[PDB]
DNA sequence: GCCCTTTTATAGGCCGCCATGCCGGGCGCCCGGCCG
DNA sequence: CGGCCGGGCGCCCGGCATGGCGGCCTATAAAAGGGC
């Protein structure tokens, strides 16, 4: 057997990704030092486009693409619904004529395979030796022309849909979505008028994400086929699904910037109905919430759009980030994890905007809430999100002023201290907390139930002992930061627990006192805390 | 007393009060494989939390795999969801609990022989087809099937607390042999 | 019978394999002799 | 006393094909809901 032989079967059998990198690597240079048999690497490598594994199709379609690379480029002249010479022409072909296949294994592996192979040599296709040079160009764009059609109706036929996750994937639609996007570089601009056409704004919408987001920098400012893309959008976003909510919005993140740079007018009601929808509160198992936060992220990051921002709380304060900004709050205590993590990242974001407008919203009610979510947190990716956007959040108020943090939280301090130092129980007699101690989003007092009633049996007691820690950091930084005068009802409460009947509020107490230590400017600040400790030890 | 048991499976039945053509749910829906000639239903799964579904033609179904109560009925609603993302007009309704599974492990041996000689009445156990004795409890329903290691498992409930009061129950009774 | 989930776990039967031969035919060894 | 002696018998050869241990492999056990 060829060295070839064995080379192909890693990328099936591999170990290890490295190791099938390295496969396609070989295979690259293989083809770059023996030009002249590109076909027997590829009738090797293109049967596993149709294997069932999912990480063999992929790794064959980079295989072809980057043995593709190598070779010249071509220059001869001088309503079924889809469920469960050119010298690459028969190759294509082959391709083409399986996109429609029944089993979805081989659509995925088609249109990754005719992506990888127009990414490299689109310009190229389509002509035929002996023809002139214009009428091979006219030849060129009835090719991708053809191919662009084709893949339209493969994703307005597709159906197939993974709900395994929350955020449902339709894998066959993304793999054409990037087809045309591969496709649509080289065509001339009458094509991208048809295709523009074709797709016709209307709510499809990953096919927007891939028709543009190619061609960028001409399509924009050019007349209806950028104004109308808006005016899609924002109805996708208005509409009442949560799969095409979120599929917009996932369409309009990676284009926000040159949808901003587009006009100044379209952000004014881009950013309303982005506010307007996230106001309503969305069903209760929806993911699209993240999707909606993240474009919101996004846009906010942006100068324009805080400047446009700015100006919007004109004759009110209705459109300032202090009124709007606490729509946020109530997916805090969201039931999908990724709302939650959503939520935390977008009010870090807003909190690093800086420009005078966080000294609106930022005030105790946000700490609070943060630190109620510290308190009832099982994830470890939401805790830890927590925990940075609590501490970002009393930097950013420390900066100010000291006193500000001192006295914005003073109203606050002795609940969350509670609820911090409270004791943890035994498996099937739990310890509750009083339920009086937590804010609602909206509402003076309140998904969370079982770490409230202190449930070890139903939730692991290493969660409860992580919560309390992270508590004891939380709290332990929000002491260091605020003057010593001010520290009475903390030192107090912390030395009442520390001789208190139970024993998981003492060493909640020594947790809080360790981590105001630590966060000192000098160790010798926290000292009025020693002789209790050794009289601990 | 001593140690809690820990639940193992919950088994919940849902109504969805609208039939199901089945086999566009299989074609549609990567998580889902349908064998008419094997079994009659749909077999789902989704990945948070682990559950499985048997999704029928008559609209019920079961979804079993879950460890606890909370983490069932919001399957069996995301199970509900997806029935309605596929064109259906799947409404959640009828749910109950209807089988809670537990395990615990008592950190000593059991002589089985004697036990089962001396609770004839109430246990059952053939070494030669099964390695553990089978226990049958009537006060709160609960079978147990209890072995050599020092380990237990509690099925039939339908709350938490019989499980426990099982446990509970049957705890003396193990401590007396060894 | 048929299927899904879950923690527990080990000992009977069923399909195989596997050494059994046992008559002549031969070789090689050590174990008994003796011969000039 | 040294050296060649016969001499016995354990070892291996080979066939077909039968009976007695095998390991290994479901099946064993429990709850329950649904439909066929």
């Amino acid at each position: 057997a060829t060295r070839l032989d064995r080379l192909v079967t890693i990328l099936e059998t591999g170990s290890t990704r490295l190791i099938r990198d390295t496969a396609v690597n070989q295979l690259a240079d293989w083809q770059k030092q023996h030009p002249e048999e590109l076909f027997n690497l590829l009738s090797r490598v293109v049967p596993y486009l149709r294997h069932k594994d999912w990480e063999t199709r992929t790794t064959a379609a980079k295989a072809i693409g980057k043995i593709i690379e190598n070779a010249p480029l071509y220059d001869p002249n001088a309503g079924r619904p889809l469920l469960r010479e050119w010298p690459f022409e028969r190759l294509c072909e082959f391709l083409k004529v399986d996109l429609f296949d029944p089993q979805w294994e081989t659509r995925h592996g088609a249109a990754m395979g005719l992506r990888e192979v127009i990414r490299v040599h689109g310009a190229g296709a389509g002509r035929r030796r002996g023809k002139t040079r214009k009428e091979n160009n006219d030849l060129n764009r009835q090719w991708l022309d053809d191919l662009a059609y084709r893949l339209l109706c493969v994703l307005m036929l597709d159906k197939f849909t993974d709900y395994s996750s929350d955020t449902s994937v339709a894998p066959i639609r993304e793999t054409v979505g990037q087809t045309l996007g591969a496709v649509l570089r080289h065509i001339s601009v009458e094509s991208v008028h048809a295709i523009y056409r074709l797709l016709y704004c209307m709510v499809g919408m990953v096919g927007l994400r891939y028709v543009v987001a190619v061609r960028k920098d001409l399509l924009l400012q050019d007349g209806d086929m950028i104004d109308g893309v808006v005016r899609c959008v924002m109805q996708g976003l208005g509409d009442i699904d949560d799969d095409v909510r979120s599929v917009s919005a996932a369409t309009l993140i990676p284009m926000a910037k040159e949808f901003v740079m587009m006009r100044r007018s379209a952000l004014d009601s881009l950013i309303n109905i982005v506010w307007e929808s996230l106001s309503n509160l969305g069903d209760d198992l929806s993911a699209s919430t993240g999707k909606i936060m993240d474009l919101l992220a996004t846009l906010c990051s942006f100068p324009e759009v805080l400047e446009a921002m700015k100006v919007s709380a004109s004759q009110d304060e209705e459109r300032s980030f202090t009124l709007l900004v606490p729509r946020l709050y109530p997916f805090l205590r969201h039931t999908i994890t990724s709302v939650r993590l959503a939520v935390l990242k977008a009010l870090m974001t807003f909190a690093n905007l800086g420009g005078e407008t966080s000294q609106g919203w930022l005030n105790g009610r946000i700490l609070r809430l943060i630190f109620q979510n510290i308190i009832v947190e099982r994830d470890q990716d939401t805790l830890n999100m927590s925990l940075e956007l609590w501490t970002t959040l009393v930097r950013r108020l420390a900066a100010r002023d000291p006193a500000i943090l001192a006295d914005e939280f003073e109203a606050h301090a002795e609940p969350m201290m509670q609820l911090a130092l409270h004791p943890i129980g035994v498996p099937r007699h739990p310890i509750p907390m009083n339920p009086a101690l937590f804010q609602k989003p909206s509402g003076g007092t309140y998904v969370d139930g079982h770490m409230i009633q202190g449930e070890v049996d139903l939730v692991g007691v290493d969660v409860l002992i992580r919560s309390r820690i992270s508590a004891a950091k939380a709290m332990g930084l929000i002491m260091s930061f605020i003057p010593t005068p001010r520290l009475a009802s903390y030192d107090t409460a912390v030395l009442q627990a520390l001789s208190s009947p139970y024993a998981s509020t003492q060493l909640a107490a020594a947790m809080v006192i360790d981590e105001y230590a630590k966060n000192c400017s000098t160790p010798e600040v926290a000292s009025r805390f020693i002789e209790p400790l050794q009289k601990i030890i | 007393s001593g140690i809690t048991p820990t639940l193992q499976n919950i088994v919940a039945t849902v109504n969805l009060d609208c039939r199901l053509d089945l086999k566009t749910i299989a074609l549609h829906a990567r998580n889902a494989e349908y064998n008419p000639k094997r079994f009659a239903a749909v077999i789902m799964r989704i990945r948070e939390p682990k559950t499985t579904a048997l999704i029928f033609a008559s609209g019920k179904m079961v979804v079993t795999g879950a460890k606890s109560e909370d983490d069932s009925k919001l399957a069996s609603r995301k199970y509900a969801r997806i029935i309605q993302k596929l064109g259906f007009n799947a409404k959640f309704t009828d749910f109950k609990i209807q089988n809670i599974v537990g395990s615990c492990d008592i950190k000593f041996p059991i002589r089985l022989e004697g036990l089962a000689s001396k609770h004839h009445n109430f246990s059952s156990y053939e070494p030669e087809l099964f390695p553990g004795l089978i226990y049958r409890m009537i006060k709160p329903k609960i079978v147990l099937l209890i072995f050599v290691s020092g380990k237990i498992v509690l099925t039939g409930a339908k709350v938490r607390e019989e499980i426990y009061q099982a446990f509970e129950m049957i705890y003396p009774v193990l401590q007396d042999f060894r």
